[PDB]
């Protein structure tokens, strides 16, 4: 006749008081163990219990009462967390096997403080595998987390955040608040988290629900992660009782569409158990049983510790499956489990591996225990639609095995991001005003060309044999580089990959350069030379300057390349609203703006060196009004486009800074400013030629 | 004539914090036989205590606790555990056996009196150490400390008192650091502030790695000060177990700072409950104790003695202590409660007398000087007293305690009358060796002075000299010499009498060289248009942009620049810049091409061309030490007035009338 001890929290204050049906429940086991099967051949076990009140003290006081009487006991049992500690962690002195039904704590894991302690009940941290699989099966990876800092939620989280980093889910937030989360749900919508765990009581989920429509947290733009063991009817009950000016029927509306994710408690299938019986048939027989000790749960009223009878029922099944191993491998000699004392370390031994492997079907599902005494337990996924939890499926925690039947209600039809993603597209030059620069371009360097050709009556006529040829040719050639810089400068990254962007970025700055060297070499060189002549009353004095021109600008530009070049400046601009997608996709613009490390430097001499001679030539061709020469006798024309090219330069480089952060009418404004400043000063210098060569 | 009290120790071979039970046992025997020695105390009695050894586990306290409530004589009281996770089952336990426990070890700050209302505590807990370091904030002045505490409870509580304690004092908290194994980081963080005064809540060996990454990083001493509890071992320095740094390298970073611990026993002649001063039963206990030695030798000794007075108040209320003791009755738990709320007697180690359940006893402070632990004072609970000069001086690294907020003062710049005052002399012989060529230049229709260049613009050009001669003057002057309402205006006189003396010199040369120019191949107006180009650009700056003077205060090391207007310089400065450049290079340009032209009724035209050549060279460079080297004014200065003032002479001299015999 086996004697096992129990401690059930019946008639207490506060709490947990689940033994009020988790008492009754054993009983029923105790009988389903005793009286109908043959587990235990020639041995009826008796349990010897008293109330603990949800208390240690009297926990400690109940302990000490069945160990130091006279019917032995072999097996304790007990409740609440409190009272498993209380029990647990004393009881190796006794050398006794302490199995709890009701101990959800985090803190009763360690192997080293309990060494006999095995919990039918699923840890509290038994969820996170599941959130996180959930997490990881919807593509999130930015969660926040709303806490309750009860001692417990403390555990569950440090835990979900460790199991966090070994899955990349990043946490933005960790918001813990006591008794009013105010002031920490408010700022959850400030680091902007769409994916939120709450790891509250339902006094405090209450209260973090009604703190979630006035801040507008919910809709299709959030999800919440819930504690799956509440009431069914979580968010209708004890609304005017707290300080909840929410109603009911925004109570249901936000609990829309929100998972919450629990340990199962009670068996899913319709298999039979080892009990001989299946989930519903304990269930109804507990209903039987229960109303008469006073419950008139017919019609609701249900007693506290329901949902954790299958535990204990499942609790006593273990310890009587334990028992019968136990002395199955003791028949071998003459020890039994009758002659057990406290101070018998072998029995106890024996009986702490039996209850190591255990594996049976019970009320609550697969009861099997892991290594550290937890309950290795199934979790599952449900949904509240429309104010009703609908079932999305089933998780193994020990093997991945993720059992889902497709009942997710996501509004909009697609799963919500973990953020909104903003993607970065490149601003750039319209493709038809592109298109016609570079047409113009081409048909200035053709007709640039046209004219270089042209230039083969040299030696045939004097128009152009007195016009200093070589200058003329320097002019047009520097007018075909300035064009292609032009060119060049309308190919963004939309036509190049970013890799090589900075090669045309570097030769749009070069060529430009070079082709206005090039262009003034001849416009104001010219003019120069003619000013000379004039005072001091022919061909090496305008090479040589035009050659210590280019020597000049190719040194700094070959510095400018070498010691400090430009690669990408891409802008930013304000996060645009894009087309209608019903998504939350933030587009932001960027250009492809060049720039040195000392970029003021570099332009602000490269564009002091172009201004200087620029002012240079403006005032030779103002004292070059009318000193007409013979040999120069284009003098008065290539001067009269000096004014032009002078007035053209010196308005394209200031607003050209001020609208450089707009691509479009940059480009244009650069590029058609330059299609003049290369047309009339190419006009006015060689169709008179033409005219006079011809007629 | 036997009343037994139940006692928990941590005893026997190894175990976790047994010195603190062999430490005390000869203790407990000295008050066991003290009291049963003693007349008037209580008679028909014989206090036996009854002890067992919890080898630093819940589950043997537990277990001894229940057999000795279950089998032996009836024990009256509970002497509690030494260590918290033992002791804590044991009062919960207790509480429905109607006990009332008494601790001498157990320094845990959770023992309080809501949660545990039958333990008391003889020994003070950790918050006890916050009053005595908050009071060495009050007796030398620290406002602003930083907070690093190790995340156990045991120093998580005490610290939470204290930075709410702290608050109604006017110290403010700069950080609190709160680390879990790595005591660097915290410390780093700590240095992000510049806080010199610092509170730890840490035990030995994380004081060992704390004070390891003082020393790795920079907070020696002479301007870090700590505060500490140290309820550690003796010599808990000298353990190598730190990061590396050795006994002559931990202590280092240890000097000068203030610890705060248990007193063992009191240093007052005042004569305890036993009949003997605290000296008499230290000699005792010393004779008695062998090899073994623990802090709370005298708190246990006390804490027998408070049960004995506990003992002997029951019994005189309630006199069937012996023969009606029941667990089981609740009242009798309420009388010896009361026994012991109305406990207050000398002992050992002071006035033991229970306020809420602790007892406020005197702590010990004292203070790493020159490689030893020494003495300092004591800081009185009963009667809150900081008596530092009990034991030895507060020894501080230097002369003066280290500073809470570090001060450097700041004071502009720009100064030395010399470098003023010899430039002053200068531009003033420099303006009187203008006016003497303005006089010799007066005596003009003479000859050759009659036939040069335009005497007329010759007064010009001398204006313009003497005009940037007062221009530096006005420019070098600061904002410590004059009001600095006036600084604007000195601004503007920074801007506009300088942009004159350009007009007014440089543009007296512009005119003969453009004369020269138009030659080649009713006239100083030019000046007077040149002149414009300035003047209305300068009414611009007045009219629209306010000048607004930008105080930057950079690297003061152990200085403010005071430059001018806070606006548009990049656009306006540099326009103006640009401009003087282009006029400039045009001169320098015009000069080399009208080189060897004599072209008379107008002479002396190579003079002007050196003076436009040296005007465009110091010009050039006075710019660009301008734009560059733009440090403080002081140096500004000393590099610009010798340049101006050679410039300017060089002008007044070449071209004036240099003998002309
Ligand atoms: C699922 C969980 N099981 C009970 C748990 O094992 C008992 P426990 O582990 O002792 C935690 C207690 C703490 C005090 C208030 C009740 C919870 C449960 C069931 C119902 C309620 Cl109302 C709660 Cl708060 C927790």
């Amino acid at each position: 006749e086996l004697h096992i001890g129990g401690i059930f929290p019946i008639a207490g204050k506060g709490g947990w008081q689940g033994g009020q049906a988790c008492m009754p429940a054993t009983r029923l086991a105790l009988d389903d163990v005793n009286k109908q099967p043959n587990l235990l051949p020639g041995f009826k076990l008796i349990l010897h219990s008293n109330d603990s009140e949800c208390e240690p003290g009297l926990g400690a006081s109940v302990m000490y009462n069945l160990l130091y009487n006279k019917p032995q006991k072999l097996m304790l049992l007990a409740g609440c967390s409190t009272v498993c500690t209380t029990v647990a962690e004393a009881a190796k002195m006794w050398n006794l096997i302490v199995l709890c039904y009701g101990a959800s704590s985090p803190a009763l894991s360690d192997r080293k403080r309990f060494p006999t302690l095995f919990r039918t009940h699923p840890s509290a941290t038994v969820h996170n595998p599941t959130r996180i699989k959930l997490m990881k099966k919807f593509g999130w990876s930015r969660v926040a987390i709303l806490q309750q800092a009860e001692e417990v939620f403390i555990s569950t989280v440090e835990d979900l955040e460790n199991r966090c980093m070994e899955a990349g889910v990043e946490i933005v937030t960790r918001q813990s608040f006591l008794s009013d989360p105010t002031d920490a749900v408010r700022n959850l919508r400030r680091q902007d988290a769409r994916i939120i765990v709450g790891l509250f009581y339902v006094v405090a989920a209450r209260r973090v629900l009604c703190e979630m429509y006035k801040q507008q947290l919910y809709g299709r733009a959030h999800v919440w992660f819930f504690i799956g063991w509440y009431e069914d009817n979580w968010y209708e009950v004890n609304l005017k009782a707290e300080g909840i000016t929410c109603t009911v029927e925004q109570m249901r509306i936000a609990a829309e569409g929100h998972l919450t994710t629990e340990a199962l408690m009670w068996n899913q299938n319709n298999q039979t158990t080892i009990s001989g019986m299946t989930a519903e048939e304990f269930r109804h027989r507990l209903n039987q049983a229960l109303i008469e000790e006073g419950y008139d749960i017919n019609h609701d009223r249900y007693p506290e510790g329901y949902q954790e009878a299958p535990l204990a029922y499942d609790a006593v099944w273990s310890v009587a499956l334990a028992f019968n191993k136990t002395m199955e491998r003791l028949t071998t000699g003459k020890k039994s489990l009758r002659d057990f004392t406290y101070t018998d370390k072998e029995i106890a031994d024996e009986i702490y591996a039996a209850m190591n492997s255990t594996q049976f079907l019970g009320v609550s599902g697969v009861v099997a225990f892991s290594s550290q005494g937890d309950r290795i337990a199934l979790t599952q996924i449900e949904q509240m639609i429309d104010g009703k939890y609908e079932k999305l499926g089933y998780y193994d925690t020990q093997l991945d095995n993720l059992s889902w039947l497709n009942t997710e209600q996501w509004i909009g039809g697609k799963v919500p991001q973990d953020r909104t993603i903003v993607t970065h597209v490149l601003r750039t030059v319209s493709l038809p005003l592109f298109v016609c620069m570079c047409t113009i371009s081409s048909c200035g360097i053709f007709v640039a060309f046209a004219l270089i050709i042209f230039n083969i009556w040299n030696k045939h006529r004097r128009v152009i044999q007195s016009s200093h040829p070589v200058c003329n040719t320097i002019m047009l050639f520097g007018v075909i580089i300035c064009l292609i810089s032009v060119i060049l400068l309308g190919i963004d990254g939309r036509f190049v990959s970013p890799e090589e962007y900075p090669k045309i970025c570097q030769a749009r700055a070069w060529l430009l350069s070079t082709g206005f060297t090039l262009a003034y070499g001849a416009m104001f060189s010219k003019v120069w030379r003619v000013h000379r002549f004039t005072t001091k009353a022919e061909p090496w004095k305008l090479y040589t300057m035009v050659s210590g021109l280019l020597s000049i600008d190719l040194v700094i530009l070959l510095s400018w390349q070498i010691f400090d070049p430009l690669q990408r400046y891409l802008e930013t601009f304000p996060l645009e609203d894009p087309v209608s997608t019903t998504d939350d996709i933030k587009i932001r613009p960027e250009l492809e703006h060049c720039e040195s490390q000392r970029n003021s430097m570099w332009l602000g001499l490269v564009y002091g060196f172009k201004g200087l001679i620029l002012v240079f030539g403006l005032f030779l061709a103002y004292e070059t009004r009318s000193i007409k020469v013979k040999q120069i006798n284009d003098s008065r024309y290539v001067g009269m486009s000096i004014y032009n090219v002078v007035v053209l330069c010196l308005i394209t480089a200031p607003v050209g800074m001020v609208i450089a952060s707009q691509q479009d009418a940059s480009f244009a404004f650069v590029a058609l400013a330059v299609i003049f400043c290369c047309f009339l000063s190419m006009l006015l210098i060689f169709v008179p030629k033409v005219i006079e060569v011809i007629r | 004539s036997d009343v037994y009290i139940a006692g928990f120790f941590p005893y026997g071979d190894g175990v976790e914090n047994s010195y603190t039970g062999r430490g005390v046992m000869p203790s407990v025997k000295l008050a066991l036989g003290h009291v049963n020695e003693h007349g008037k105390i209580l008679a028909n009695y014989r206090l036996h205590m009854w002890w067992n050894d919890t080898q630093c586990n819940a589950a043997v306290g537990v277990k001894s606790f229940f057999d000795m409530m279950h089998s032996g004589p009836n024990k009256v009281m509970l002497f509690g555990a030494a260590c918290t996770h033992v002791t804590d089952p044991i009062a919960k336990a207790s509480k429905h056996w109607h006990l009332t426990q008494l601790s001498y070890a157990d320094t845990h700050p959770m023992f309080t009196k809501d949660a545990f209302p039958n333990f008391f505590r003889v020994v003070p807990s950790e918050n006890a150490f916050n009053a005595p370091r908050l009071a060495l904030l009050k007796e030398f002045n620290w406002t602003r400390v930083g907070t690093v505490y190790q995340n156990e409870p045991r120093y998580s509580l005490p610290h939470n008192h204290m930075v709410a304690d702290l608050d109604a004092m006017e110290v403010e908290v700069v950080e609190t650091q709160s680390f879990v194994n790595d005591v660097a980081e915290s410390l780093k963080k700590l240095r992000e502030k510049d806080v010199r005064i610092i509170l730890g809540n840490f035990n030995e060996h994380f004081a060992r790695k704390a004070f390891c990454e003082a020393y790795k990083l920079d907070m020696y001493g002479r301007a870090y000060q700590w505060l500490i509890m140290a309820t550690y071992s003796t010599d808990w320095w000298n353990v190598t177990q730190d990061s590396e740094c050795s006994v002559e390298e931990i202590a280092t970073a240890l000097e000068g700072a203030i610890l705060v611990d248990l007193l063992p026993l009191s240093t007052s002649g005042d004569i305890t409950v036993a009949g003997i001063t605290a000296d008499e039963y230290l000699v005792e206990y010393d004779r008695l104790r062998g090899t073994e030695y623990s802090r709370f030798h005298g708190y246990t000794y006390d804490g027998i003695w408070a049960a004995a007075l506990a003992i002997q108040y029951v019994a005189e209320k309630r006199e069937d202590l012996l023969t009606h003791f029941d667990y089981r009755v609740k009242d009798w738990e309420s009388v010896f409660l009361e026994a012991l709320r109305n406990t207050s007697f000398e002992g050992v180690t002071g006035p033991v007398r229970f306020y809420n359940n602790e007892r406020k006893a005197n702590i010990l402070i004292n203070q790493f000087q020159l490689g030893q632990m020494e003495k300092i004072g004591e800081y009185h609970s009963q009667k809150s007293h900081l008596d530092l000069s009990l034991g030895k001086p507060v020894k501080w690294v230097g002369k003066t305690p280290p500073k809470d907020r570090t001060l450097i003062y700041i004071e502009h710049s720009q100064v030395n009358p010399t470098i003023y005052i010899v430039s002053a002399s200068a531009s003033v012989i420099g303006v009187i060796i203008a006016t003497v060529f303005l006089a010799f230049n007066i005596k003009y229709r003479n000859q050759r002075y009659i036939k040069m260049s335009s005497p007329h613009l010759n007064n010009l050009i001398i204006v313009g000299c003497m005009i940037t001669y007062l221009s530096i003057i006005f420019l070098g002057l600061d904002t410590t010499l004059s009001s600095v309402a006036a600084f604007p205006y000195i601004c503007t006189a920074r801007a506009w009498i300088l942009m004159a003396g350009f007009s007014l010199s440089f543009g007296a040369m512009f005119s003969k060289t453009w004369r020269v120019h138009s030659i080649f191949t009713q006239l100083f107006m030019v000046v007077g248009v040149l002149l414009a180009i300035d003047i209305a650009i300068i009414t611009t700056w007045q009219i629209a942009d306010p000048f607004y003077r930008e105080t930057k205060q950079l690297e003061p090391l152990h200085p403010e620049n005071e430059y001018c207007q806070s606006e548009h310089m990049t656009i306006f400065v540099s326009i103006i810049y640009a401009y003087k450049g282009l006029l400039l290079v045009f001169g320098a340009f015009l000069a080399w091409e009208t080189r060897h032209v004599s072209i008379p009724a107008l002479n002396d035209s190579k003079h002007i061309g050196f003076s436009v050549y040296n005007v465009f060279i110091t010009c050039l460079a006075g710019a660009a030490i301008s734009l560059v080297l733009s440090d403080r004014k002081d140096l500004v200065f000393v590099l610009l007035s010798f340049f101006i003032i050679f410039c300017t002479t060089a002008t007044l001299c070449l071209v004036f009338v240099p003998k002309l015999v």
